[PDB]
């Protein structure tokens, strides 16, 4: 039975299994906020991750949007560093990542990256880091003569040097998140079926 | 790489 | 319109689930020297075991099996503490836990027990700590009923400051690990029918 | 502690 391919082959099934699973959980505590479970099961998703010797397409998607969350929930923290450049504030980092995901559903997708761009220029705002919102936009709206959504809209409110904004309530860090909150129903409904958990969910029904 | 847990932008 | 309870009962059954599948990768892992393999499911272990919402004596087993493994392969770190006593070394730790697993104390439990207390005692005098050593030799060898062939031979090479006699040649940490590794392949014979590995061990037959 | 070690 330890035939070494075999259990190789075993192994790489049982480890899509898991990841599918603790991507399920994460998702639902971050729907529900639940905060310590959110903690724990993103400890388990990372060493389960770090374990994979391979990748489909799948996995890949799949670890893309326990990063996303993981940034979005740490969106406020503005001192959070998610990659090597400490320059990139977390909710720039969502959007990095949200930029290798769900493409093909292209309204959701513009809706949900115009949010996070607007919130990771507000949360900057808010604090007072006015000169940081200043580079944030310059990061994530690129050249300064190209247009974008929002983008001429974001910079008068920059320039105006105040912690808050009329804009800043109507798209709020509490439109982002139940906007991404959507998507995660999505994941959900994707998901919520997958091995693990349905075989574990018939043996407590 | 930095995975699902972010480092401290104040320490050092 | 998903049950929260439910949920919530069926992600602890889920985690018992990856607990025995992953102390199977450790088992392997260890067997086959695969020390980074190790390191990796050891991590996803330890992070899948906060799933739990209770204990049974099963998975309790399970859990001080892959502790006695960590400890064993982290038995020449003399760096690493297991135990809330500082003094407890990581092979006096594997003992405490090797005592401690629901099994029959047979000739090859014994003699891996002696095993480790003759290791144990070893590499303290290999780093030169010949006071550790004895003070390891009164915690595990002090007890009249902790009989074992030369065990007074043992004390008097350690009070010899003799790390290189002919008695820790052959009983060495290889030999040692070999007669673990035996009973290793027991519990991977064991477990190889618990239902993650089965499930996964069938789509790839 | 569980299977990671304290320093």
């Amino acid at each position: 039975s330890e035939d070494a391919g075999l259990v190789a082959e075993a192994e790489a099934v049982a480890a899509g299994w898991m990841l599918d699973f603790l991507c399920l959980s994460l998702c639902r505590a971050f729907r529900d906020g639940r905060s310590e479970d959110f903690r724990r099961t993103r400890n388990s998703a990372e060493a389960i991750i770090h374990g994979l010797s391979s990748l489909t397409a799948c996995q890949l998607r799949t670890i893309y949007i326990c990063q996303f969350l993981t940034r979005i929930a740490a969106g406020k923290t503005l001192d959070a560093q998610f990659e090597n450049d400490e320059r990139i504030t977390p909710l720039e980092s969502a959007l990095m990542i949200w930029g290798s995901i769900e493409k093909e559903h292209d309204k959701l997708h513009e809706e949900i990256q115009n949010l996070i761009k607007i919130q990771a220029i507000a949360v900057c705002m808010e604090n007072g880091n006015f000169k940081e919102a200043e580079e944030v936009f310059e990061r994530i709206f690129g050249d300064p003569n190209s247009h974008m959504p929002f983008k001429s809209k974001l910079l008068m409110i920059i320039s105006q040097k105040d912690t808050f904004h009329s804009f800043f309530q109507h798209f709020s860090y509490n439109h982002m998140m139940e906007k991404i909150k959507s998507y995660v129903n999505y994941v959900l409904s994707e998901k919520s079926s997958t091995f693990l958990m349905k075989a574990a969910a018939k043996v407590v029904e | 790489k930095i995975l699902l847990t972010p480092r401290r932008r104040q320490r050092l």
